[PDB]
């Protein structure tokens, strides 16, 4: 109960999503779906 | 002679004159159906 | 504004039937429940 | 005769009665 | 714990985090 | 093939004055 | 109670939970890396669409003999 | 329906006639 | 009578067709 | 406060003269439950011969079935 | 029940244990709801995800292909197929769930437990209504979605030709149905479908107007400007001034709200109302049934070449979309139509 | 007060004045449906039952009539193409009359029980209030469903006593009532062969006997009881409502769909048939069987029947009208008086070309003129400058095979885009407009409209079964609850 | 239970029903007319 | 020329519910 | 006869919302 903040933790979560984000936006412009 | 009416009157129609009205308009209505139909 | 205008119509549709659904017997399938109390006085009638 | 349409459909019957039998069991439980 | 809020969080987790998974993989494959 | 002018014609002369007299005569039953 | 509130914040939760869910990320990695996923779901790969012999969209065309049909067009 | 609609007049003169005579308002005033 | 003719006949004007729909996997 | 008595309401009366008269416990509701079961699979049989799903010898589901 | 010893059978414990208050509420439905509603997300999820529309419609649905979640989808089976259900243990699939999944019969798994998931969720409104003791008029509400659900999902493509004329589960998908029935059904035209979007959009202006109010009529209640801490759940006054709201828009509109069962039985009105007119016009179109043709418009503008107007620019334009797009729209159909009889205009 | 939407909740607890408004609707029900045999007898054309059907005039209560056995009418025609027999009193205007009859009864016995509610019947013998046994009453109305089924199952539809069934051939050519034979087996169930539905008819009246001597001898039980509320009027009500579009769901997807309850000689082809070729597989391969053995072309188009070209051809599809386009298919397109033939394309090399017949989701589908093996060899063009696949150039030429047109060959001029174009609909008719001042849209037909309307008013008694089902459970919320 | 009807109950419609039922009847034809006209 | 079909159709449809509405209301208004 | 219909309608709906809007039953309760 309380050893790691639960706002740090939501920056973290809040980290992988952006990233997650990120990297699916950055999928549509090469490899497959990128029309090229 | 004030706000509200004095010569305001209600309708009666009794079952006889209904009776009436209607054996009036149903009797218009064989005299005239044949000849509208034509 | 597709999913605004869908999620209007749900959040009226919601908010509506939560709400009429929250009566408090003040009207009844008459015009009115008003055995209990006439029109005329503060006591609120719903709930939320 | 007994046709494949039919015979999957009687296994098809039993496994949905065997599914119902484990919801039934799993709503037993917890 | 194994309660029905454990069963509804870990059936709605696992499998999104296992298609995020597959989906950040799918991300790299070239023609 | 259906004289329908005549037939909304017969139609309007019945209903018109059958449905008057009615509403006549029923609030002549209601309020006495 | 557990409102979700102090779970985040206890260490606990992430001592089993950075072992599961990067499993689970390197799982769909190698699920759909190996081709699993192609040879499950029946998803054709990049080089397999157009064959020898039919160089446009396959037709479907039938509805008893279709399992037979994808065995006749599917991708080999 | 040439014949129908003369057949409802009719019925309707009829029902009306049979009303009146039984269905009628009781005679008041002697 | 000539099952060939008979199905490729009824394919240019209507292709739809359950003669041509079944046993399409022959063809 | 009385009704209007009447022949065939006297007659008929009999049937009308048990209302809300219900038996204990759960009752048939097993064999109502199995007959529901029964008459929902006969239901999907007919589905599934309607939806040419469920072949069968002598059904053929077309307009040559009353050739 | 009803001053009953009622002996303890096991459905007085199974009612026991699934009307209990817990994280999310189970209820007699849940034994439909929570499993159907699963499968129905999961396989959409799935079929966006791995199962692909190269067999059924010859085209990509799928993340694995290249195609964003506003391109993948879950696409609907083959007109070949027919009106089949498709099981796994159907004469299509016998059994193999790799070339199940791709001749379609996801699609048909998907809308036959998405609609038992909504049978079970909106009976669980029941449920709920029961267990809490009120009007279940979330119920009498939903009842239009589920209609809608019926009408597009089902009973348009059981009219047609089979389920491939029906919506695949996605966003393009839908996109092209929309584009679908504007080409070939003439769906604006048709006055069911004018009435839903009449009671739509009245819904969405009830919900901003009749929030807007109530948030501009919410009195003092403290001194913190911050005024969603001026409100108390405790307090029985309204959080409101109807009467300054009503004279408000009496003199703004004209006409405003008196009676606030009125006010919100009427936002419950127009889109349960609208979504069932639409429904009803989906119905009419299952059968090919469309508001195409204004026959007198037809005639005028055929004997005058003069005469046109928006209607007429639509109907033709009905017939491009029609002609260009159905031609790899329906595959089944072997449409290779060349360039010259496909219509134009001067210089595109 | 009382709301507009609330006048008829005043009969809720009258049994009496519950009677009266059945009978009302019973009467009002009864009027129309003799009103509409009357008006369809009036408007109703018998000259040519072989190419104007009375599916194709618009024609919606007269099939139902057809279809359970009266043939014939009191003016001395019969739709068979025969003329009439002995007729009777149950005639079409027979019928007709006789629902006048019933509906004034009806009425009459509405008013008796309007006037006449406070009957001891209504009133429970125990506790004096007024009450009725729903589940007696139920058990009563099962025992005469039960009945009335086995009596038109095991008398009517069997021939024993009743005419039997409108059957007809499996392409609508030859068709009649008469008796079928029940079947037991698989092909009972099977929804096309016509002896399915006495052998329905028969053990579905048994089950309902049977049913009905349970619930009149076995009471519910106090769960049951107080779950669904069977003491109360308006659980009945959902359920009934539940029922009911139930069945009108089965019905309009039969009706849709075809059966053998729904005879194609009384309510037209079907958008399947015309999608999925019916009727012209039929008769190109009667014309391959007949240039197989002995006759040649020309004469074997001709061995061709009149109902068969008719039946196929999209204008009397089914899913080709609309809302708006109102009334008899034949004042669409006018009225056909003739049969062309095929209509024969062949090349100025030759050979022979198909036209891509238009399917029915398409208001205008272009015409083209496709090679044996599904080739485009020529079409209409629309930018007409360019290619080689415009008429006049490609050179084509129209033959025909049939009826009123044999042998007359058209090449040169517009006449054969003019073919091309009729013949994309199906087969070549001649129709006249002037009679009808016939317009040229495609009207519905009786098959759509009745499904139209079943559809639309089953999902709206769904609303209506779903709301009475929440009054029912929630009455207690509904009614008042008084601060608790 | 007597002579006299016990569930008799009278109708109320305000003004406010009546506008929006003549509002409903005309915009009803309002809509539908340009189709039953065609 | 002239739709008297779908004038008549229209009429009715304006005057009947029409007056249904009006007669309530002023028969409402006569015995409030 | 067509155009003069519509126009009736519209003028008439019309009419109805001005009717409502200055001569309406005065508002009670709130
Ligand atoms: C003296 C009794 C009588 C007779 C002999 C007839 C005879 C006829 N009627 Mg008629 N009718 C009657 C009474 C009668 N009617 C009454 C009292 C009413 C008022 C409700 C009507 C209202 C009526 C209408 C509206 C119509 C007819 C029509 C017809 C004609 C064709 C019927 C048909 O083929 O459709 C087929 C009949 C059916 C499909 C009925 C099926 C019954 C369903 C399946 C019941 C389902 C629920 C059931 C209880 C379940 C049982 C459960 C089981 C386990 C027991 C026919 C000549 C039609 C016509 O041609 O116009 C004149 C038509 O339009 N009638
Ligand atoms: C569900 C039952 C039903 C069905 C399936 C049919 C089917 C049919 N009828 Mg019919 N009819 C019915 C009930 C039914 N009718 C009833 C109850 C009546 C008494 C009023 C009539 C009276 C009637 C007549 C007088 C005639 C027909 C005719 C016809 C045929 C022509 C198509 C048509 O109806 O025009 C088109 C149908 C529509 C345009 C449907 C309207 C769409 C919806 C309902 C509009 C919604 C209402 C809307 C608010 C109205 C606002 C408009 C306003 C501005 C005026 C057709 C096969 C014609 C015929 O062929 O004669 C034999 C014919 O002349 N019917
Ligand atoms: C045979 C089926 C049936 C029966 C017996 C009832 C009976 C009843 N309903 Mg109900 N209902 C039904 C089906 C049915 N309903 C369906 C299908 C729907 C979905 C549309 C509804 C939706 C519904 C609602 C929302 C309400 C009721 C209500 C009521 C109660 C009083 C309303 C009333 O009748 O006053 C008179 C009704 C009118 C004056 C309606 C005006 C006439 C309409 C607009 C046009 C009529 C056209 C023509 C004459 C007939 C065409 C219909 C026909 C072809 C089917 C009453 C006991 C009320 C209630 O629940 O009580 C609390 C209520 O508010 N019903
Ligand atoms: C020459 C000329 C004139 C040319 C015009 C030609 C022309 C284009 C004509 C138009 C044709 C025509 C009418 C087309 C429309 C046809 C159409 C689609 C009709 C729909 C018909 C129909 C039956 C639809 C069914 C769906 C349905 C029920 C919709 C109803 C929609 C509707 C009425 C919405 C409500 C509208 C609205 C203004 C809401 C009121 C909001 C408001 C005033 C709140 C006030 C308020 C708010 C509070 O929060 C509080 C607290 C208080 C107190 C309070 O007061
Ligand atoms: C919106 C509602 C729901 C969205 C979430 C449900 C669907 C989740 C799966 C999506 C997915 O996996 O995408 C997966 C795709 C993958 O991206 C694709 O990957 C392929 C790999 O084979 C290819 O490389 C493609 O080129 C690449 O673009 O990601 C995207 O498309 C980017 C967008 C991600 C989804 C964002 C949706 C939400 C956007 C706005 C929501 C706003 C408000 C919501 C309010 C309500
Ligand atoms: C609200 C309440 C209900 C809510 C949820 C319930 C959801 C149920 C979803 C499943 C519904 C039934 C699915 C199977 C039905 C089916 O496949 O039909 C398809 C099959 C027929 O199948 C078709 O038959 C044709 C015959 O010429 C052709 O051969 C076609 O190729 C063939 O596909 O019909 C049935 O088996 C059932 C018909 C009777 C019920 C129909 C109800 C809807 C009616 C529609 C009429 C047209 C519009
Ligand atoms: C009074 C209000 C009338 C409203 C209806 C007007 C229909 C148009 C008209 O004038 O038709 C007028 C038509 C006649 O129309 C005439 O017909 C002639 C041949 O008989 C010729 O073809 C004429 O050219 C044609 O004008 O007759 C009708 O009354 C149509 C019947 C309407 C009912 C059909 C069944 C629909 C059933 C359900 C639909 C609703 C379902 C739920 C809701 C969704
Ligand atoms: C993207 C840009 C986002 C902007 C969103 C605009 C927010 C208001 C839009 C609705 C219009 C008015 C609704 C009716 C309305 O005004 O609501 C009522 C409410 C009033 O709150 P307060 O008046 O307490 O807050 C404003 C100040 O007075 C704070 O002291 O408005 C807000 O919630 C503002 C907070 C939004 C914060 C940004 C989001
Ligand atoms: C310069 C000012 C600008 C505004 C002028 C234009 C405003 C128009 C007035 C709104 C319409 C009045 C509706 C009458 C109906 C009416 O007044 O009902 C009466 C109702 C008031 O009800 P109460 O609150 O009195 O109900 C409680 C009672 O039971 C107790 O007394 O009004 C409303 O529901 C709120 C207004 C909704 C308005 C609905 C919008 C209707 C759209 C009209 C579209 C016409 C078709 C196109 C035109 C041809
Ligand atoms: C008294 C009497 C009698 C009789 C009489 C009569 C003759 C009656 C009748 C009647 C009738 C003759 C009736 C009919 C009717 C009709 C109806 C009943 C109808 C209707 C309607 C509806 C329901 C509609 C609806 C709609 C609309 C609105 C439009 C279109 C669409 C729809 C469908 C939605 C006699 C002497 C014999 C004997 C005994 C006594
Ligand atoms: C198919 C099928 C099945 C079923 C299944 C299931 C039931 C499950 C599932 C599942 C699931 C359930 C899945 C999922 C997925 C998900 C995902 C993939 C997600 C996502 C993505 C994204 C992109 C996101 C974003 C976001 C948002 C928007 C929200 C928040 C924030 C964030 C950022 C996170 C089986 C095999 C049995 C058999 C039959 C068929
Ligand atoms: C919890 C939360 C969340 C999450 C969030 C996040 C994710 C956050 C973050 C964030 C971050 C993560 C941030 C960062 C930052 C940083 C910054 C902003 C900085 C800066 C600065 C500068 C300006 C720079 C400069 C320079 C240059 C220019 C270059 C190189 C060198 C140097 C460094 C000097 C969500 C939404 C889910 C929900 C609600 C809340
Ligand atoms: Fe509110
Ligand atoms: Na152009």
């Amino acid at each position: 109960i309380g050893r790691i903040p639960l706002w740090l933790v939501g920056t973290v979560v809040g980290l992988l999503a952006i990233g997650l984000l990120a990297i699916f936006f950055y999928g549509s412009y090469v490899g497959l779906g990128s029309s090229l | 002679m004030a706000r509200p009416n004095p010569n305001k009157q209600v309708v009666e129609l009794n079952r006889s004159s209904l009776y009436w009205g209607l054996l009036l308009i149903f009797v218009l209505a064989v005299l005239f159906s044949s000849y509208i139909f034509n | 504004g597709v999913a605004g205008v869908f999620g209007g119509s749900l959040f009226s549709a919601m908010h509506g039937s939560l709400v009429t659904s929250s009566l408090i017997r003040e009207t009844t399938e008459n015009e009115s429940a008003n055995a209990g109390y006439k029109f005329g006085q503060e006591e609120e009638t719903y709930n939320i | 005769s007994v046709t494949p349409s039919l015979k999957n459909f009687l296994l098809s019957l039993v496994a949905g009665a065997v599914v119902l039998a484990a919801i039934a069991g799993a709503v037993t439980a917890v | 714990i194994f309660t029905v809020r454990w069963l509804a969080i870990h059936a709605i987790a696992v499998p999104t985090i296992f298609f995020l998974g597959a989906i950040t993989a799918m991300q790299f494959i070239q023609r | 093939e259906v004289n329908i002018l005549g037939l909304t014609a017969t139609a309007l002369f019945i209903i018109i004055p059958t449905s008057f007299l009615l509403i006549l005569y029923v609030k002549t039953a209601a309020s006495e | 109670e557990r409102p979700f509130s102090d779970i985040l914040t206890s260490i606990r939760y992430w001592v089993i939970h950075s072992i599961t869910v990067p499993s689970l990320f390197i799982a769909g990695w190698l699920f759909v890396s190996t081709g699993l996923a192609y040879d499950v779901f029946g998803s054709p790969r990049p080089n397999e669409y157009f064959t020898e012999d039919r160089q446009d969209a396959p037709l479907i065309t039938d509805r008893f003999n279709a399992l037979e049909q994808v065995k006749k067009l599917s991708a080999q | 329906m040439e014949a129908l609609v003369y057949t409802f007049l009719l019925i309707g003169t009829l029902g009306i006639i049979f009303f009146s005579i039984f269905f009628r308002e009781p005679p008041r005033i002697a | 009578q000539r099952v060939r003719t008979v199905l490729d006949m009824d394919d240019p004007a209507k292709e739809e067709t359950v003669k041509e729909l079944r046993k399409d996997i022959n063809n | 406060e009385p009704g209007i008595v009447t022949p065939l309401g006297t007659l008929l009366r009999p049937l009308n003269s048990e209302a809300g008269k219900v038996l204990p416990g759960w009752g048939t509701t097993v064999l109502m439950a199995v007959a529901i079961l029964l008459f929902a699979v006969f239901l999907l049989i007919i589905l599934e011969i309607y939806n040419s799903s469920l072949i069968l010898d002598g059904v053929t589901n077309s307009w040559e079935s009353l050739a | 029940i009803g001053t009953y010893q009622e002996k303890r059978t096991w459905f007085d414990d199974a009612d026991d244990w699934l009307r209990q208050d817990r994280f999310v509420f189970v209820g007699w439905s849940g034994l439909l709801l929570l499993p159907c509603a699963y499968f129905a997300v999961g396989g959409w999820l799935t079929g966006c995800t791995f199962v692909t529309s190269w067999y059924t419609h010859g085209l990509a649905s799928s993340y694995i292909e290249g195609c964003n979640f506003l391109t993948a989808a879950v696409s609907t089976p083959a007109n070949s197929l027919g009106h089949s259900l498709l099981f796994v243990w159907g004469p299509e699939a016998q059994g193999d769930l790799t070339r199940w999944f791709q001749l379609g019969g996801l699609w048909a798994f998907v809308a036959l437990h998405g609609a038992f998931g909504l049978i079970g969720f909106m009976l669980r409104q029941f449920e709920i209504a029961r267990s809490v003791n009120l009007r279940p008029y979330n119920a009498i509400a939903f009842s239009a979605p589920i209609a809608v659900f019926v009408s597009v999902f089902l009973i348009y493509p059981l009219g047609q030709s089979g389920w491939f004329f029906a919506p695949s589960f996605g966003v393009a998908s839908i996109f092209r149905f929309i584009l679908f029935f504007q080409g070939f059904h003439n769906w604006t035209l048709n006055p069911f479908h004018m009435m839903g979007v009449a009671g739509v959009l009245g819904a969405a202006l009830l919900c901003a107007i009749h929030g807007a109010t109530v948030e501009n009529t919410l009195f003092e209640d403290g001194d913190g400007a911050n005024t969603f801490r001026a409100f108390n759940p405790t307090q029985a006054e309204e959080t409101y001034s109807m009467v300054t709201a009503n004279r408000f828009w009496s003199q703004i509109f004209g006409v405003a709200f008196s009676n606030k069962r009125w006010l919100h039985f009427f936002m419950l009105f127009v889109p349960v109302t609208g979504l069932w007119m639409s429904a009803l016009g989906v119905v009419g179109l299952a059968l090919n049934l469309r508001a195409y043709d204004f026959v007198s418009q037809e005639i005028r503008a055929a004997e005058d070449p003069e005469f046109e107007t928006f209607y007429t620019k639509n109907i033709l334009l009905n017939e491009g979309i029609r002609a260009w797009m159905a031609a790899q729209d329906q595959p089944h159909e072997k449409l290779t139509l060349p360039e010259e009889v496909l219509p134009r205009g001067n210089a595109l | 007060g009382l709301p507009w939407y609330r006048v008829h909740t005043v009969v809720i607890n009258d049994p009496g004045r519950l009677i009266s408004v059945h009978l009302m609707h019973t009467a009002l029900v009864a009027g129309w449906a003799g009103a509409m045999t009357l008006f369809e007898i009036a408007v109703f054309d018998p000259s040519d039952p072989v190419l104007n059907p009375m599916w194709r005039q618009g024609m919606f209560v007269l099939p139902f009539l057809t279809r359970l056995g009266v043939t014939q009418s009191w003016g001395g025609w019969t739709i068979s193409g025969e003329t009439s027999s002995n007729p009777g009193i149950w005639s079409y205007e027979g019928a007709a009359a006789s629902h006048i009859v019933l509906s004034g009864l009806l009425f009459l016995a509405s008013v008796w029980h309007w006037v006449y509610w406070d009957l001891e019947l209504f009133r429970d013998p125990r506790t004096g209030k007024t009450a009725l046994d729903l589940p007696k009453i139920f058990g009563i109305h099962l025992f005469l469903a039960g009945l009335l089924c086995f009596g038109f199952g095991a008398f009517h539809v069997t021939g024993v006593f009743g005419p039997g069934i409108w059957v007809s051939d499996p392409y609508g050519l030859t068709g009649s009532v008469q008796p079928v034979a029940p079947s037991w087996g698989a092909e009972g169930f099977d929804p096309y062969n016509p002896g399915g539905v006495p052998a329905h008819h028969i053990a579905a009246g048994i089950l309902g006997v049977l049913a009905g001597l349970f619930h009149l001898c076995v009471r519910p039980s106090i769960r049951l009881y107080f779950g669904l509320s069977m003491g109360s009027i308006e659980s009945v009500l959902s359920s009934s409502i539940a029922a009911v579009f139930w069945a009108a769901f089965v019905v309009a997807g039969t009706m849709w769909y075809g059966s053998a309850a729904t005879p194609i000689e009384l309510f037209g082809p079907t958008r399947y048939q015309w999608d999925q070729g019916f009727f012209q597989q039929e008769i190109q391969k009667r014309v391959a069987q007949s240039t197989s053995e002995g006759l040649s072309v020309s004469e074997a188009w001709a061995k061709i029947p009149e109902k068969l070209a008719f039946y196929d051809y999209i204008g009397n599809n089914p899913a080709k009208g609309g809302l708006f386009r109102t009334g008899a298919m034949n004042s669409g397109d006018g009225i056909a008086v003739g049969w062309l033939g095929h209509a024969s394309f062949k090349d100025q090399e030759g050979r022979e070309l198909f036209v891509r017949r238009m399917p029915t989701f398409f208001e205008t589908f272009p015409v083209v003129l496709i090679d044996k093996d599904g080739v485009v060899r020529a079409d209409v063009p629309f930018r007409k400058a360019e290619s080689k696949y415009s008429i006049e150039q490609v050179g084509v030429s129209v033959t025909f095979y049939g009826g009123e047109l044999n042998g007359l060959t058209f090449t040169d001029p517009s006449t054969v885009k003019k073919y091309a174009r009729k013949a994309q609909l199906g087969e070549i008719f001649e129709f006249d407009r002037s009679t009808l001042q016939s317009d040229g849209v495609f009207r519905s037909s009786p098959r759509g409209w009745f499904t139209f309307g079943h559809l639309s008013f089953a999902l709206l008694f769904f609303f209506g079964h779903i709301w009475h089902g929440s009054r029912t459970i929630f009455r207690d919320v509904f009614a008042g609850i008084d601060e608790d």
